[PDB]
């Protein structure tokens, strides 16, 4: 008679690397890495702030062909796709447009308002400022948050208009710059060839001078536009002093700032799941430690990782040998 | 290989024993047949389960957005974040790759220590009464009916 | 006659985590991770800048309300406490101050100078530049480390003054840029409407206008001051000139740069215990690899670490048996 | 437990023997006694203190400030100098809890391995005259005087 | 020293043994001398060469150029640098001095395991047809030719 | 009759430590340190771009000193040596010039041309723009690269030149602009006291005003010089009016940006040998994991280290106790 001491052994094909031997078969293990995504681009809790055609440049100004698109209330992330170009329509730099994205990148609560209106905040001047370079359906337009104002038949004033901020958030302004190509065309516009643009707030002072200067033609435009921005705090006062080439204000934005987020560029679809962790690819149903899917993610994310393989043995080595 | 257990003195596994990882085989004119052993299975169980739980779980994780945006005057500090990037691509894949090596290795051994050491627990109790045949077996001298082989793997044997 | 094996057991109730099994009790341990701080900020070798009720700008300025305060020699870092608010009294901005903060953090010699005697280097202009702004007791006073130049009488002269640097030392410079709210009160202050001020020396070089324009009440004040600096290397020469707005160098600082350090803000009290790791709320006695206490800190330090617990068994599994 | 001796064969800790950390204890007609083996101590004494310096020593330190400070308009370089802030405080917050509860593993596993060690340097000696009664324990067939368990203490038995 | 046979109950080395890692003695009245037993020597030398391999080659490397220059007015991000490059030089230092010194650990226990595995797989053939002498060696009881030899090291002895 | 188990041995006096026991004599180890470099500087496939006695700045510009240099066609990286001073030879700043360097370190392909010849672009101007500043062999000369424009006996008429890019890669068009260091001298050089330099492209608008003012003698000027550059896209227009101080464009470059790289500071010599990883004192044969050679690489290298030994074990503990 005869007891045996022995072990398990079953038709797993369960392969894991050890130090001393590679390709072991073993009879139970776990996956250590996620290798797979979502397919969709989800939420984090919020969902995301989709801009399409347009990018974030183009939205915050108005850009006439994003009208069909204002879908602001507050958002995890911002969406980009590879069909976002109608931004800047007019030509120009964009101040620090790097960095007001990324403070943008997440918003927790978003709410357009007129901060000047157009029609009662420029008498002694005009309203007649469209541009064949941001035109929509055919004729020319401008962005709808801001005014091209002109001269008023042969005199541009010296301006002076301010604003409190009482939103008890704080208040997003943008406005423009112009600068025209030649020094004739500085005085059909705004008639004073000396001419000076005047912001100023608690934490904010810059003068500008029109840059008039020949350069070649953008969006059929030899003129530059300048776009500026700054985040007004509760209960300053901003105050827009000029005598030409000013692109006023005629829309800001009052808002809560979360804590920064990201911006992510993808032409995957967006869907109401849920995520703690989001790549351009799609999203990671993530609780392991490593993944090998995207290394420029948004949230709680594994660590990105070259690996292809990371199986962790939990069983014995699989012996059968019948 | 470690312990000389498993793939070693005991040459091959049972796929005959379905109920747990280590356990036993026995012979009588009652019959024959497998059993698991439930102590030492429960153990390695428990142990291989905390130490999946620790690996996976003691990864801390800081909600992060990771992308940056750089224009093309600030090439420098573009470098500096790809820098820090590939560094931890770096780190991170060498020492999960090692990690899962190293573990596994470990792993494996442990369970031919357990195997060993169940074997050990037998072959103390039988002492003379039986003799080692080996790949893990006994022959008893004597008449081994159920009750008795029961008692071997309960651990209360009970004789010179 | 019998001989057992056998190993020790003890009443210790350490206990450490192992990879296969929690709570394990052990017979000896040692802690790797250090958990807990000095309640003091201390020396690392040599002592802290403490600036009290100023901040470093206020410091450096020479704010009125800093006068009971120099005590520069050298130091190791600076501390600021919660309570350091005098500073920029008259409003404005600080041009590259986080810069100047960072490579002013420690210091192996400091001494204060008078660049331009207020006495003897501006004839034909004024000192009676003082505000409500920079009081000190009640009156009007102004920096004690700057002199606000104003027009003699009707007329403000081009000035022009030069420093050559024979310290032996690297000379940190500072002066002021005053901007008028008006274009009257340019006027009333320092006569020509068309003013400048320029700067230079072998390797600085900027001119500044009066960006005058209408702006809110900061501190009672619709002006603005800007505030520049620059280190002027040894037998460098700087030179001033201007027609207006020089808010001048009276008191400069000759200084020895160690290597940069970092400045802790704690209400924590200073004292002369000593430290090769500080952190904001006391410094570690750290010997150990890692810590938990605080992320931020200046010196050779532990490790941070998120965990709780990283005792380390050396002793065997304790089993007393009773 | 990975060697079954601490807590396995050897069911249990002699608190009376406070001498060091692995020992005999031997039964005569002139008393007995608690004694430990200075060989071994002493050698894993010296062996556990080398872990701990290399685990607490060979950490490199550099003289760093670590705080940094950026203006409301530099966010970007900021969430970067975040960013790394954060990634160090990942690798070396998992790095070091898996180092512990490795090390930890091992340690553990090193002592009992030292005792089985003993108890094999003690039986290889003995060889057939005494009787291994289990738990550790050897029962002399002859008489053993004080001498005598010395001699099997210093490893100098001698005796067929 | 795990497994204690390594400088332990067989003191010593073979430099006369120059084929392999672990092998057999043996004394006939047809002479004697060394021979390596190259199933275990080949298997070390395998896993030794994969573990050598893994630390090597499992480093994944990016092109990158590390060096950054910036001016006198960049000082705060220039210290992010430095910081991100020393905290790197910690990382990896830390982690490379303590790999080698436990994979080092851990080569030399499986070294010493392969010695006792060979030892007992000796032991276990030979059953009580020789007698232990201890220091790793087994003193025939019957008379044993070089077939017979090369049956034991074979792993082909078959006898009672 | 015997048969015994038992281990090599032999001569062997490789040491290695382990985690238990300190100076282990093995029988069998390796190196995963790598400790020693080449002393030499090397290629990475294609070789360095050596300059010498000139600095990146020196050799765009064509500083005097660099005449025997030009050997440029495509490079892996920049070579500086401790000898490397003649480079910007009239005092000045060169705008953005850590950035430049960054992204001219490697180049795949990079041929000068002749951008606004010298002879046929600037009638109406002059041409005896030299300096004892930038002298060769003694006389007075003038960047090889750029071109000091000044008035035509009393006069300086505004200038207009543009330039279209067809060599089908960026073009790199540096150039200057020179601020006198007093009104007069603005006068003698350029007559118009109110002058400007503008450039122009699709993504550059940038207009100069001559900053005036007094300041130290460097190199024997008193008058300063600013360098500016930009990278002209395939098929754009780069634009240059001025009234005066433009130092003209006389040379550019045309170029092929490979993938950035890196500039390295070493009297080490170069040669023919070829490397996947170069450090300033020589590259390492390295396919070890760490180096503890130097922490500042080019290319893909071992992990830089503290160490001083790091050999890993391969064969058993040598006792060859004879
Ligand atoms: C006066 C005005 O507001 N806009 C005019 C602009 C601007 O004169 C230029 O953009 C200046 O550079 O020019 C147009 O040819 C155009 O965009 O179609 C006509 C338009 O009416
Ligand atoms: C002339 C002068 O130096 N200082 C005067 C200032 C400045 O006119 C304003 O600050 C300019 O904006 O005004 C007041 C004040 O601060 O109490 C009276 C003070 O005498
Ligand atoms: C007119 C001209 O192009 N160059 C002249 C310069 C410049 O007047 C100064 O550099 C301006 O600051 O002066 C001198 C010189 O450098 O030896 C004579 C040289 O002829």
């Amino acid at each position: 008679d005869t007891i045996c001491v022995g072990y398990h052994a079953n038709n797993s094909t369960d392969t894991v690397d050890t130090v001393l031997e590679k390709n072991v078969t073993v009879t139970h293990s776990v996956n250590l890495l996620e290798d797979s995504h979502n397919g969709k681009l989800c939420s984090l809790g919020i969902a995301p702030l989709q801009l399409g055609k347009c990018n974030v440049a183009g939205w915050l100004l108005g850009n006439p062909e994003c009208d069909l698109l204002l879908t602001a209330n507050s958002w995890s992330y911002i969406i980009e796709t590879s069909n976002s170009e109608n931004g800047t329509c007019y030509p120009g730099e964009f101040i620090d447009y790097e960095e007001l994205r990324e403070q943008l990148s997440s918003v927790s609560s978003f709410e357009k308002f007129e901060i000047f209106p157009k029609a009662s905040s420029w008498p002694n001047h005009e309203t007649k400022g469209v541009t064949a370079a941001c035109s929509y359906s055919g004729a020319s337009s401008f962005y709808r948050n801001l005014l091209w104002i002109t001269k008023k038949g042969t005199s541009y004033p010296k301006l002076s208009k301010s604003y409190t901020n009482n939103k008890g958030k704080e208040v997003l302004v943008l406005w423009g710059v112009h600068h025209p190509p030649s020094v004739s065309e500085q005085q059909s516009l705004y008639q004073n060839a000396d001419a000076y643009v005047s912001v100023g707030s608690s934490k904010y002072n810059r003068r500008f001078a029109p840059e008039i200067a020949a350069r070649p033609k953008v969006r059929g435009q030899a003129g530059r536009m300048n776009y500026y921005w700054t985040l007004l705090d509760q209960g300053d006062t901003i105050t827009f002093e000029a005598t030409g080439n000013l692109i006023a204000p005629w829309y800001a934005f009052a808002l809560n700032k979360g804590s920064d987020s990201g911006i992510i560029t993808s032409d995957a679809p967006v869907h109401n799941c849920d995520t703690r962790c989001q790549t351009p690819h799609g999203a990671l149903n993530s609780s392991l430690p490593f993944q090998n899917v995207h290394p420029i993610t948004i949230g709680e994310c594994p660590k990105y990782v070259k690996s292809t393989k990371l199986r962790m043995a939990t069983g014995l080595r699989n012996v059968p040998s019948r | 290989g470690l312990f000389g257990a498993i793939a070693g003195f005991i040459e091959g596994g049972w796929t005959g024993m379905i109920d747990g990882w280590y356990g036993y085989h026995h012979q009588n004119e009652q019959g024959s047949g497998y059993a698991a052993d439930q102590k030492s299975t429960q153990n390695a169980i428990d142990g291989i389960t905390s130490k999946v739980n620790s690996v996976i779980e003691k990864m801390n994780t800081q909600f992060t957005a990771v992308g940056k945006e750089f224009n093309n005057l600030e090439r420098r500090i573009e470098n500096l974040n790809k820098k820090v990037d590939d560094g931890f691509l770096d780190v991170w894949t060498y020492n999960a790759e090692l990690l899962v090596l190293l573990e596994n290795e470990r792993t494996l051994d442990f369970h031919d220590s357990n195997v060993r050491n169940l074997y050990e627990k037998v072959k103390s109790q039988l002492r003379n009464n039986a003799k080692e045949i080996g790949n893990g077996c006994f022959e008893f001298y004597h008449k081994c009916d159920d009750e008795c082989m029961e008692s071997v793997k309960n651990g209360t044997y009970d004789y010179p």
